[PDB]
């Protein structure tokens, strides 16, 4: 096509959807990872998990508004990848790329997962 | 705004 | 913070949102121009535009399911202005330019309209 | 990846 195209636009967008979670606007689920609760749009999980894509194309699954992640998973982890999906900012740190890296291999986030790899890699 |  | 940014991913994640838009996947609302309905996600719509932000946010409004926009608006003026939410992407043409300029001051996309705008003042 |  002829299209011009706004540069910022995508990086707006997200902006504005990490604006609407900060403020619980339009959240349609509550992630529970053991004893705590992160409250998300699924479309925005879809978009950059795997997994929340596999899970809300359910036929049944994408009605609930509440969805139990496996105990072996880290709250902080899930908050760190959670955040990195809404910002495109990772907080990875020494003391969590373990949980980091595993999270992301469960929620299938493979550029994540390859990231994590990579600074192991450099630290052995 | 670019020519993408 | 000490965070790491992966610079695609916000273009990633609108190209699933878009995706997730032409498989009417997670679509929680019609937007009816006149003749015809436009099916879309509204955290994606309040995150583009100024009206749909102010609509979605009203404690009424926010949980109707169809929108009847203002029958001066040129549906393929607002099917434009969708496909450019959606992908950042702006069918700017001869033929469309005041259709899709009086669309975007009507729904406040600012970028847009400052484009329509610098497009027409070199034409005259 | 970068430094943002
Ligand atoms: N929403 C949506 C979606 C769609 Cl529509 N199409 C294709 N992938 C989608 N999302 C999705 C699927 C697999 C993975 C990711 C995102 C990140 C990753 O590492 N794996
Ligand atoms: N969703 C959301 C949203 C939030 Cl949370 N905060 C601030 N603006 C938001 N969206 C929005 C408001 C005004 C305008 C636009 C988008 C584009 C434009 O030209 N004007
Ligand atoms: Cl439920
Ligand atoms: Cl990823
Ligand atoms: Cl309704
Ligand atoms: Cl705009």
């Amino acid at each position: 096509d002829s299209c011009i195209q706004f540069t910022r636009h995508a990086s707006d967008v997200l902006l504005n959807l990490n604006r609407l979670r900060s403020r619980d606007i339009l959240t349609d689920v509550v992630i529970v990872v053991s004893r705590e609760q992160f409250r998300a749009h699924k479309t925005v999980l879809m978009a950059c998990s795997g997994l929340f894509y596999s899970i809300f194309t359910d036929q049944l699954k994408c009605n609930l508004s509440v969805i139990n992640l496996d105990p072996e998973i880290n709250p902080e982890g899930f908050c760190i990848l959670l955040d990195f999906m809404y910002t495109s900012r990772l907080n990875l740190r020494e003391g969590n790329i373990m949980a980091v890296m595993a999270t992301a291999m469960y929620l299938q986030m493979e550029h994540v997962v390859d990231t994590c790899r990579k600074f192991i890699k450099a630290s052995e | 705004w670019v020519i993408p």
